RNA sequence: AGCCUCUGGCAUGUUGGAACAAUGUAGGUAAGGGAAGUCGGCAAGCCGGAUCCGUAACUUCGGGAUAAGGAUUGGCUCUAAGGGCUGGGUCGGUCGCGGCCGGCGCCUAGCAGCCGACUUAGAACUGGUGCGGACCAGGGGAAUCCGACUGUUUAAUUAAA
RNA sequence: UACCUGGUUGAUCCUGCCAGUAGCAUAUGCUUGUCUCAAAGAUUAAGCCAUGCAUGUCUAAGUACGCACGGCCGGUACAGUGAAACUGCGAAUGGCUCAUUAAAUCAGUUAUGGUUCCUUUGGUCGCCCACUUGGAUAACUGUGGUAAUUCUAGAGCUAAUACAUGCCGACGGGCGCUGACCCCCUUCGCGGGGGGGAUGCGUGCAUUUAUCAGUGGUGACUCUAGAUAACCUCGGGCCGAUCGCACGCCCCCCGUGGCGGCGACGACCCAUUCGAACGUCUGCCCUAUCAACUUUCGAUGGUAGUCGCCGUGCCUACCAUGGUGACCACGGGUGACGGGGAAUCAGGGUUCGAUUCCGGAGAGGGAGCCUGAGAAACGGCUACCACAUCCAAGGAAGGCAGCA
RNA sequence: AGCGUAUAUUAAAGUUGCUGCAGUUAAAAAGCUCGUAGUUGGAUCUUGGGAGCGGGCGUCCCCGCCGCCUCUCGGCGGGGCCCGAAGCAUUUACUUUGAAAAAAUUAGAGUGUUCAAAGCAGGCCCGAGCCGCCUGGAUACCGCAGCUAGGAAUAAUGGAAUAGG
RNA sequence: CCGCCGGGCAGCUUCCGGGAAACCAAAGUCUUUGGGUUCCGGGGGGAGUAUGGUUGCAAAGCUGAAACUUAAAGGAAUUGACG
RNA sequence: CGUCGCUACUACCGAUUGGAUGGUUUAGUGAGGCCCUCGGAUCGGCCCCGCCGGGGUGCCCUGGCGGAGCGCUGAGAAGACGGUCGAACUUGACUAUCUAGAGGAAGUAAAAGUCGUAACAAGGUUUCCGUAGGUGAACCUGCGGAAGGAUCAUUA
């Protein structure tokens, strides 16, 4: 099949290696996952060792995190943005390690709105007034008010994130191998990271 | 090759299950075990080749599957189960129980011990582990791991293991001044107190060793397994006591014992 | 400037960098806390490793590589690649017949971390055997000494 | 270039109507074979544009030479790659958004916005393998004879040596 | 044993060769009383092959209801030998040969902190079916084809450690964060301090991702270990909670509940053992009538990726424009599988090493494949090519470089 | 009891010459010169001397000593004591000692195989009442490269000079 | 004219020592074998041929094989003997 | 010594886009596997009803016999779209090796034919090198060389 060997290609100088053996079950290459975004679809593979390998071909959701806040709700991966390697993998919406992806904000919103109890985006008073104060309005007080006033200033977000939550989509980057692992795990692009990738996107579209 | 190799040619067979060129093509091959193939004694060689207890291979088959032979007090039916530095090998219907100490030439003895001294046993240590939840692990040279060791046991030291329990009972750090048998190379089954070791980064470390008579061999660390606090080996030694006599001396001393002996 | 030039973002992993809701400007003064290591065998992890703004995974003074085996030296002959040079190891291979030697050499491509500045050709350089790092390159430069010959 | 069209020009090149015979003169097309054809491949067709690949003997070392021999080529949706033009002297003072002074700045790695021709490369998708689809458009090779090459010549039968 | 003798010339001394000499290495020429050791179709043709064989396996311990035979004896399911069949292993070693292969095999040396590992050893294993739930095939029984094969049609049964499933367990008990809340001290009250909290959600050995802190271990952690947040590779993680033969017991106690030895398969974390693998440094035959090679068909490198077991131009994309060379590359050749050795030999070499020991490769040739820990496996198969058998002309079966 | 010829190959070959050939005439030194790789390259740098022990009042052979630095580093409220670290052996080349070197082969210990090629056993103790003793399965080499430790004879190589320790 | 000195062209002479010999201050320092280094020969012919490459306008130049055949060809000196 | 004469053997040149095998491969075509996307012989299970029976509180839990939605997950063959390694086949290129060949020209054998007589003696013309030109053949002649001479001198 589709081997992985130093056995065939030229030497440093530029002489052509002769063969040696046949291809052995060894220098074995399987074809790619080039995993998409759809309802979940993963085949197992039997590999060397015994052991197994979770090659994702359709993949919808990721277990993937704030840096700073120190959480990681499991969230839908909405859509691929740019992938530094190559610009088919964007268009085809192929998730691979260090793809930049849009995701659902919603599960991250909904634990400030537990924890520090201060909103995101900006709104007039439609969702906020029935439900945030349903998270707030205390009849315990004293201990708790002290507690998420100790969760002080620093229920704070960078403008760059604050923005995205209007939209209900966050920029994140894959750090697992969908084809090897079986998942599309990652971090949220946060702070410095977050600033090319916007400026890449902006400069790319023009 | 394709798989792993389940076979051993006589000749290729190491120098000490002491086999001869005629009589066969193959040698016995240690079945996989705790001890490395090259530093073994497959039980089979004791019986027919060392003790002349059996004669053939089938004679030995009929021995071990009566279930007499107990390699460290745990009964083996494998004719080719590997023994190696620091084992026991109790026969029980006989009451002999040997070790497996190597001679001064490095070729595993027929050295009988008491019924006592078949409980205590020695083992060098290969690593500290820290397994999980902070439960620390040893790895003895005979591939026992032993959980829950005294934290002062470090690497290359030896342990005075029991047997029926497993467990540990008191021990010898690897300082200067303690007693060493050598378990690899040339100075092999030769015995003496240390002196001084030479730490090198990267390449493995050298150990200078002085003996009774005053002959300094050195060795790589990974061959030295220790046997006492200093001029007091806890085990019984083989006759000769890993002193090693120059062929000149050995020749004459053997021959000088002769004539005067009667 | 300088650092993030390529396409993907280049960052020392095992430093997560952001958390800040306090005064004292914005971020620290080092700003990014820099992951570096001591390598071993006593070679001083140089100043520009620790000081440096820079980033190369294949540098042992600022990234994931282990040095672990055979330490050699050679001379720098070409610096026309980027983060790699070519060194040239000279010797006498001995014939026994002809009771004499002949000069030989096996030039050897080798990683050169850009911490390690002001290198030139005709430059004595010491190298560690590394992980098989590219196709040819298994070695990584550890201490340049510029020594024999010429000037400061 | 060819071929289709506006401006401008005609009204089919001294007649018309009706059929579609043979011979013709102009055009076309043929199963299988494929020069067997004649003095001879006489006419025609093969080739044909571009991009990519590729290239002989021989030599006057220029050539040969588009040698030879191959691949690709549509529509569509993309991507990538090729440029101009303007903008910091901000801070303080003072003078009338403007100037002047003085000070800091000094993108001197630039970045920001605003413009505008064109090209080229690559990737999907896609169509009964169609794509230089109309037209434009070198058949090739191995030899010998002659004449170094360009040119010229018998206006109305010889263009060649 | 450091070694020589014949031959050019009417005669001489040389250069120089020819010819002798001995061993070794292979031909066969003749002869052959004894006895001990002992090589053998390698060179040519990895050419071809008739036939005969070279790889099966049962303890007590995975199923056994063949009537096979007894038992010894039954009715209670067993009992005990036991032909078949499923299942688990092996078949991945060995054996053969050297076609290829010139830094390629391979030696020594080092690395794996750039990895996998059946087995053995050592360990480690408590979150309403468990008093085991379901279901389905082989032998077996019967009815079937085909000319023919180690070809099956089809109807009944019936097992399991084969295939699925999935429960007691543990403590409405304990500890992480949430907490309906509550009390006391202090305060004008806000507030400050001390407390205590029903009820939620969590309630892990492994997984992947994210973060945090700095018991033990190295020259060498970006390691082990620990803390927080998550997920489920999900049927295709594991254990989690697995099944046989010996059948031997004790109960503040009468029949239950506890207990005993053996095995088998699990397995997760792990170690270990046989390894396997891919790297380091340094090491080879001839040839210039081979001087430049290498590079959008990866050449060398950077970045980011895919694939794998893993680092890696293993592959893709985008960048750079590199790397080798007369210390002879690059090109060509070999009557080249590589070592360990051999016969020769004053010291130094010279050629041979297909040769039993080690290392490599291939089973007409390539490629791809299943299966498997482990193979790209040839005593498997899939075609093709290259070979070749039987034929009822529809079809079928072919691989000696196992031994003969 | 072997002995013949077939040819490959080694000595013989001081006829491939490193050791170690040859170049007036015998086969043979470019027509001459320049010149990049290569090979090759003067001299010159710690010594005489000291202190002792030991052979042949002193003289003349023969040995351990006067690697330096560090103590910035360990420790076998202020310590020493010096090992632990490194300046590191300028940077090698060189030499010597270790360690590592699969067995078989080889070299070669041991052994009435009846000898020998071989074999690795055998030997013994024993009238067998011992109901059993005793010993082996020696060692050297194992290129180059790699690893370790001594030495500094020679060969390169380095350091202060538009100033620096 | 008579000396000396450096380096030049040369001569004679000799049992240094070389040298098969002729001869040679050097062809000396060589089995008492190696100061440095360049080239280059390995019986004679075939053959400086064929072929290949290259330079040249070309004569040709440079690089440069084999099958085959062949026993001596040759060198230095001795007597001869014939010019 | 050479042409010339005859015979024998080698290799050479040689018109023949001469033939054969091997190795690369440019171009096309491309078996089968492998992956991906579909598919869906079928086979269930879940279920929904009709009727009936046993157990429980018209309803539920089991059982029996019928029917139907074939609702919705599972398994799931044949098959098909794509992609990847890729033997194989077809046409070019190179290089390797090996050979067929009308006729032409050397050498050698080799060794006793004819015509001379080039060389060795002052070889009758000192010899030889290189170059050139010539010639039946050795050859000859220019020019410049050489002595390996037939003169180490020519007698201020
Ligand atoms: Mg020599
Ligand atoms: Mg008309
Ligand atoms: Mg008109
Ligand atoms: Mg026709
Ligand atoms: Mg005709
Ligand atoms: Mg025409
Ligand atoms: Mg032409
Ligand atoms: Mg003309
Ligand atoms: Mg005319
Ligand atoms: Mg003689
Ligand atoms: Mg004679
Ligand atoms: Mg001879
Ligand atoms: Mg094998
Ligand atoms: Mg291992
Ligand atoms: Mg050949
Ligand atoms: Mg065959
Ligand atoms: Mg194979
Ligand atoms: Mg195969
Ligand atoms: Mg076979
Ligand atoms: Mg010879
Ligand atoms: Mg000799
Ligand atoms: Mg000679
Ligand atoms: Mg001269
Ligand atoms: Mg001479
Ligand atoms: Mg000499
Ligand atoms: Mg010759
Ligand atoms: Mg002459």
């Amino acid at each position: 099949g589709i081997s992985r060997d130093n056995w065939h290609k030229r030497r440093k100088t530029g002489g052509k290696r002769k063969p040696y053996h046949k291809k052995r079950k060894y220098e074995l290459g399987r074809p790619a996952a080039n995993t998409k975004i759809g309802p979940r679809r993963i085949h197992t593979v039997r590999v060397r060792g015994g052991n197994k390998k979770y090659r994702a071909l359709r993949l919808d959701v990721g277990n993937f995190s704030w840096g700073s806040e120190c959480c990681t709700r499991k969230t839908r991966i909405i859509d691929v943005v740019y992938n530094a390697s190559n610009n088919e993998l964007v268009r085809t919406k192929t998730l691979v390690k260090n793809c930049i992806v849009l995701i659902d904000s919603t599960p991250y919103r909904q634990w400030y709105e537990s924890h520090y109890a201060l909103p995101l985006g900006r709104k007039k008073g439609a969702k906020l007034t029935p439900e945030e104060e349903e998270i707030l309005n205390k009849k315990r007080s004293k201990k708790i008010q002290k507690k998420y006033d100790e969760r002080k200033k620093n229920a704070k977000i960078s403008s760059l994130l604050e923005e995205q939550f209007q939209q209900g989509k966050l920029l994140a980057c894959i750090a697992s191998r969908p084809g090897q692992c079986g998942r599309a795990d990652g971090y949220v692009l946060e702070g410095k990271e977050l600033e090319f990738y916007l400026r890449k996107i902006k400069a790319r579209k023009g | 090759a394709r798989g792993p190799k389940k076979h051993l040619k006589r000749v290729a067979a190491p120098k000490h299950w002491m086999l001869d060129k005629l009589t066969g093509v193959f040698a016995p091959r240690p079945s996989t075990g705790p001890h490395k193939l090259r530093e073994c004694l497959p039980l089979i060689i004791f019986l027919r080749n060392r003790l002349k207890y059996a004669l053939t291979g089938d004679e030995v088959k009929k021995i071990c599957m009566q279930r007499f032979i107990k390699i460290d007090g745990k009964v083996r039916t494998d004719i080719t189960y590997p023994a190696g530095f620091m084992d026991v090998i109790s026969i029980d219907k006989t009451g002999e129980n040997f070790r497996l100490i190597y001679d001064t030439k490095g070729r595993f003895a027929v050295h009988r011990i008491t019924p006592e001294e078949a409980k205590y046993k020695l083992c060098k240590v290969r690593k500290i582990f820290v397994g999980t939840k902070g439960i620390p692990h040893l790895v003895t040279h005979d591939a026992r791991t032993i959980r829950y060791p005294d934290p002062l046991i470090k690497v290359n030291d030896t342990i005075q293991i029991d047997l029926e329990t497993g467990k540990i009972t008191d021990f010898i750090k690897f300082d200067t001044g303690n007693l060493c048998m050598v378990t690899g190379g040339a100075n092999l089954g030769r015995i003496g107190v240390i002196t001084n070791r030479e730490r090198h980064p990267g390449s493995f470390d050298v150990v200078h060793v002085k003996d009774a008579n005053g002959n300094s061999f050195a060795t790589r660390l990974s061959n030295i397994f220790v046997i006492g606090k200093g001029n007091k080996p806890w085990i019984s030694l083989p006759r000769g006591k890993g002193i090693r006599l120059t062929i000149a001396e050995e020749r004459d001393k053997r021959l000088a014992a002769k004539q005067s002996s009667g | 400037a300088d650092i993030q030039t390529e396409r993907a973002y280049q960052k020392q992993p095992t430093i997560f960098q952001n958390k800040k809701r306090v005064l004292l400007g914005e971020t620290g003064k080092e700003k990014l806390p820099r992951y570096y290591k001591n390598i071993g065998l006593g070679f001083k992890t140089p100043k520009e490793a620790i000081e440096g703004t820079y980033i190369d995974k294949k540098c042992p003074f600022t990234g994931n590589v282990s040095i672990r085996g055979r330490i050699l030296s050679g001379v720098v002959t070409k610096m026309k690649m980027q983060r790699t040079i070519v060194i040239r190891r000279d010797y006498l291979h001995y014939i026994r017949k002809y009771n004499r030697f002949e000069k030989r050499h096996k030039n050897m491509s080798v990683h050169l971390s850009p911490c390690f500045r002001d290198v030139q050709i005709g430059d004595i350089v010491t190298v560690g055997e590394c992980r098989p790092l590219s196709k040819t390159v298994r070695f990584n430069v550890l201490k340049v000494t510029k020594a024999a010959g010429t000037k400061k």
